[PDB]
């Protein structure tokens, strides 16, 4: 008869538990460029978490910085999914 | 009727919901941050992607600690009951389980709070997604050649 | 060229970050109950993510907690799904 | 070929791969922790699912937090190569980010790091899945009647 006031919640994060987070001054954030094309070209199309886990992909492979000082050069980063929801969610109907 | 599942989330309310934008660029020389360059650039991205949605979205810049609060606050205590879903996608900087507002740091906690599913009635049952592009500390990933 | 090395795991959280996680000493766990349910009805036809929302949905909606210490009394648990994966998981082929 | 995607994992390696149960019920008197009755309930249900999915179940009961992190590590160090994926189901007292072993804590980092994409090589690029039943703190959620 209840339900946990905790659930329905989702938390796209842009990176995973104690990492940093990049951002190109230009293009705007690797994980927020990365979610738009995959929400403008897969929203119709699949349920959330599968387009989340395309935006993952994205983020992981197609990214790397770039940096005079080595310590924050060449680094890579992976988005990180938190599902509390309790059903499959499509924007679409 | 036929076999009815509820495997998905109901989404033809007549509104998909609300969609909160905030994009944190400047903030105060006492908190020691720097300018988010490009921020505005996500900014409108979002704006656009979730328009294009049907998300009645909302953007706000520069807000202090204080104005997050208060406005996600005010958020809640809208009645969602004609709206499918609620988003919040947070722009700035931030640490573990923390989003800074221009002149501070705002819990992440205490902004989904107000939404949790006994403080938001007319949200219960209903997806809350929170977007948040914002470091949660410092450590770097070297990755590994694939 | 490369990819994170945080890239590619999946944490299955029982419960939500700093809550507590239900047990029962007959039954076994309300998590581990509804995944192993869940895994047997859906593994050959679901994606993974997929068949997490369902155990999600079931610790939500089918346990509440019963104590003699109503501190502990009429609670709820709702899972956790932590994904850094960078591709759909179907355990079928 | 035809038109190739890489949206799914490959899951038809020779092997599914290992799942490492550990089962902790008895804890070591000077911890203050109790017996986790019905524990082994969810470690036999555990190994019965994934044996019906054809992972190599090896399950392990009550290991000290030196055991704990021995295993992981030697288990890292085995060659996947011929496995698709690898999973581990941890069943024990915890709190935020730690598990515990009989004699004591366990950071969750310091087990799932093993397995690291560039510590790990021959699981680079296949899935990592830690299933975690444990608490992360002592919060109760008093839920909201629907
Ligand atoms: C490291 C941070 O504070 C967040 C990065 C950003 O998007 O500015
Ligand atoms: C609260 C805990 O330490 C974990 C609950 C359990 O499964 O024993």
């Amino acid at each position: 008869h209840k339900i946990p006031v905790e659930a329905d919640f989702l938390y796209a994060y842009s990176t995973a538990p104690g990492y940093y987070s990049w951002r190109n001054s230009k293009d705007g954030s690797w994980f927020i460029q990365s979610l738009c094309a995959m929400l403008k070209q897969y929203a119709d199309k699949l349920e959330f978490m599968h387009i989340l886990t395309r935006v993952n992909r994205k983020v992981a492979t197609e990214f790397e910085s770039f940096s005079f000082d080595a310590t924050f050069h060449a680094k890579k980063q992976i988005p990180c999914i938190v599902s509390m929801l309790t059903k499959e969610l499509y924007f679409y109907h | 009727s036929g076999i009815s599942l509820d495997n998905s989330y109901k989404m033809d309310y007549p509104e998909m919901g609300l969609c909160i934008i905030i994009n944190n660029k400047n903030f105060h020389k006492s908190t020691g941050m720097t300018s988010r360059s490009g921020t505005d650039v996500d900014a409108a991205n979002l704006r656009e992607t979730f328009r294009n949605l049907k998300y009645e979205v909302r953007n706000k810049n520069d807000l202090t600690r204080e104005e997050i609060v208060e406005l996600m606050r005010d958020v809640s205590k809208e009645d969602h009951s004609k709206r499918s879903s609620f988003v919040c996608v947070l722009l700035s900087h931030g640490e573990e389980g923390i989003i800074f507002g221009t002149n501070g740091p705002v819990d992440l906690k205490k902004i989904t709070n107000f939404f949790r599913g006994d403080r938001c009635r007319s949200l219960t049952g209903k997806p809350k997604l929170f977007i948040i592009q914002a470091c949660r500390g410092t450590e770097l990933d070297c990755g590994i050649e694939t």
